Formats: C-alpha cells, structure tokens, sequence
C-alpha cells in the first residue's frame, strides 16, 4: 500500500509481460 | 478554415487510386533521406534503440504506392468498399502478396490499413473544422 | 491460405506441394533468428487441432487434477467435464480446449469428430523469494507457472466414457408446477 | 537380395544422444559464430533443418 512512485513505470511493464498468453 | 473542410469533405471519400496519387505528391514534395547512424557505439545501451525515422517515412510511402500496383481494378473496388473487412480477410491479403511475388501479406496489409486511416483520419478533422 | 510448406512430409502419402524457400533477409540477426524458429514450428501439427498456453500461474500438480480426467476424451465430453470442476486451474484448461478448436477449424476438420489424443504440461521460469522463520533461519517463497499443450486429432482411439445430461431448475413462465391436481392423492 | 533393400538406421538409445551428435552440435555453434547468420553456410543448416522438422509429422 506505499509503492514508491519513481517505480510506477516499471510495475506497469512487468505486469503486461508476465501475463499468460497462446504462442503465435 | 473553408478551404480544409472542402479538402477533408473530398478526402473521406477517396478511392484507392486517389490514395496512390496522394503518396505521390508527398513523395514529390519530399527530399529524399540519407541513411543516419545512431548517435553511439555498438556496446552503448541506446544502441537499439535508434530509429531513422526519416528514413522509414520515405521507404514506407514508396511500399504503399508499389503494393497498390499490383493490386487490380476489382480488388482495389472491394477495398475501397469493405474497410475493416478486407484487411480481416486473409485470403484476399495472401492473393495480392502472392501475385506481387515480393512483398509479404503483412505488408499488404498494413498499405490498405493506412488508406483506411487516411479518410478516418479526414473525417475526424472534417468534424472538427466544421 | 495455410502458412507455407517447405519440405516433404513424413506421412504415407502427400497431401500438400512443397513450395520454394525465400530468397531475402531479415533486417537484424536478431529478427532472423526468431523467424527461423517460427518457421520450424509451422512445419508441425498440420491436419491437427493444437494450442500452446504459456505462462499460467499454477503448478504441474495442480494442473495434473484436471488434465488427467480428459485425456482420451470425446471433445463434447471432456469440454463438459472441464466446466463443472471447481478449480481455478478448471478456467485454463477450458480456454486450451476452445483455442485449440478453434485451429482445427481454420485447418478444415470436422468439429464433431475430435478427440483430445495428446495432453502435457511444461516448466516455465519461477519467481523466487524468501520468507523469515524462527531463530534467524530461512525458507523460500517461490511462485510457479507452466505451459499447457493440448493437440485435437480426429477418429483417434477414444474411452467409451459419457454422462448422463438434466435440465436445470425451471424459473420463470415455463415453470407449471402449480397447476398440479391433488385431488387424486384421496382417492384408492 | 541387396544392401540397400535390407538398409536400416539404428535407433540411439535416449542416453548415447549427447554423444552421437556432438561433432554437429559443435559445428553449428561454429559456424554461427565466426561466419554469422547472414551466410551461405548457416542457409544450409536452416534447410536440414526445416526437412528434419517435416518428418515428425506423421
Ligand atoms: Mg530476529
């Protein structure tokens, strides 16, 4: 609940990419 | 503000045809790019990043005219008609790559794609000046 | 409008025309060497129903509960089955099943006639962590993911297995359950 | 009746694999790492490649 803020970025992105998906 | 709602009002319903003389005049009216290298070394973390966009603007504008060449009188007709559903039919994309013999049914699509967006991108702006 | 086929296939007969490779290059080494992959990958699973799901937030022990009770399947019967389990591993199996449908359509199979023939799980990368235990010592806190392959094939060997199917409760106007006589009960 | 109706390639014991492909495990990394992709020696591998890949179909 006190994420600092100079990271908001970054969290963003590894939330996109570590989502399951279908390969091609 | 007249004169760009007449151009816009032209504009949204522009054919594929209009569209290959449309990247003429912007081709006519561009000096052609030199390739640039990136600003740093090859060991440099910026290295891959760099993007000639001067460049890629020239080369994309000249596929659009090629892959329309080759794209005939009846095919350019459904394109103009259809919109979203030409580009979802892949049938149609893999016959003109395949008739081109070159350029790959990506390609194609991304040239009818950017026709679509020029007249949407008209009527948005029609809307906007009138 | 099947991707292209670039070698001889290792059936019986010859179903497709090998056509000629491509003559030109990808921009980067890298872009070149991950379309020589995807290349390969198109050259299998032709005249079969298949899906590759990678990356899902479960273990290969929860993922066995499900897989094992479809394998061999009708594929009406094991979509069903995997419906009315109540495991939260349940929701990607069902999502595998209709991926994987869904390309042996595109490939010009009957629906009607699949069997799930294959089924298997595979390791992905872990996320690891530590957690505090009593007196200064340590564990790990690791969160694991896998890959699911499903492959659909038609007229495979498939279990006799079926279920009996009912309807649910009936709410609304087609309910008639009120208009029952009782006067018969009284009588002998 | 003949060496070539009566031909066959033995099966490598799952264990031995490590060992009968080394040389051509070798020559790939080889290959690729003085010469590069854009080479007219790696279009060779990629086409056995491609061949290999085919068979598996069944
Ligand atoms: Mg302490």
């Amino acid at each position: 609940k006190f994420q600092s803020r100079a990271e908001k970025k970054y969290r963003i992105m590894d939330e996109k990419v570590g989502k399951p998906r279908f390969q091609a | 503000r007249d004169e760009i709602i007449k151009l816009l009002e032209s504009r949204k319903d522009m054919d594929v045809n209009g569209y290959v003389m449309y990247c003429r005049e912007e081709l006519g009216k561009l000096t052609v790019p030199r390739p640039r290298a990136p600003p740093v070394s090859p060991k440099h973390e910026d290295y891959k990043t760099f993007v000639d966009e001067e460049r890629v603007t020239y080369m994309r504008m000249k596929q659009h005219e090629k892959i329309s060449l080759f794209l005939t009188e009846e095919e350019k007709n459904t394109v103009t008609t259809k919109g979203k559903d030409i580009l979802d039919d892949k049938r149609f994309i893999q016959t003109i790559a395949s008739r081109t013999g070159f350029y790959i049914a990506e390609e194609v699509r991304d040239c009818l794609s950017e026709f679509f967006n020029f007249r949407d991108s008209s009527r948005r702006l029609l809307t906007y000046y009138a | 409008s099947r991707p292209p086929l670039y070698a001889r296939s290792g059936k019986f007969r010859e179903s497709e025309e090998v056509q000629p490779y491509r003559t030109w290059y990808w921009y980067d080494a890298e872009t070149e060497s991950e379309e020589r992959r995807k290349e390969l990958r198109q050259q299998l699973y032709r005249d079969s129903g298949m899906s590759y799901y990678l990356n899902i937030p479960q273990s290969m022990k929860k993922l066995e509960r499900v897989v094992r009770v479809i394998r061999n399947l009708a594929y009406d019967e094991a979509w069903k089955q995997a419906c009315v389990l109540p495991l939260k591993a349940a929701g990607f199996v069902k999502e595998g099943l209709e991926h994987a449908r869904k390309d042996a359509e595109e490939k010009g199979l009957d629906p009607k006639k699949l069997v799930v023939s294959t089924v298997y799980t595979a390791k992905g990368k872990y996320l690891r962590g530590f957690q505090p235990m009593g007196k200064g010592f340590a564990g790990r806190k690791t969160t694991r993911k896998t890959h699911l392959r499903i492959v659909l094939r038609e007229n495979a060997s498939v279990l006799p297995f079926a279920a009996q199917v009912v309807s649910p409760s009936r709410v609304g106007g087609a309910s008639q359950k009120h208009l029952r006589d009782i006067s018969v009960r009284y009588t002998v | 009746e003949g060496y070539v109706l009566h031909e066959k390639k033995p099966v490598v014991p799952r264990a031995l694999r490590s060992f009968a492909f080394k040389s051509q495990d070798e020559h790939k990394s080889f290959v690729l790492a003085r010469l590069g992709i854009f080479s007219e020696e790696a279009k060779k591998i990629h086409l056995n490649e491609l061949r290999t890949f085919a068979k598996r179909d069944r």
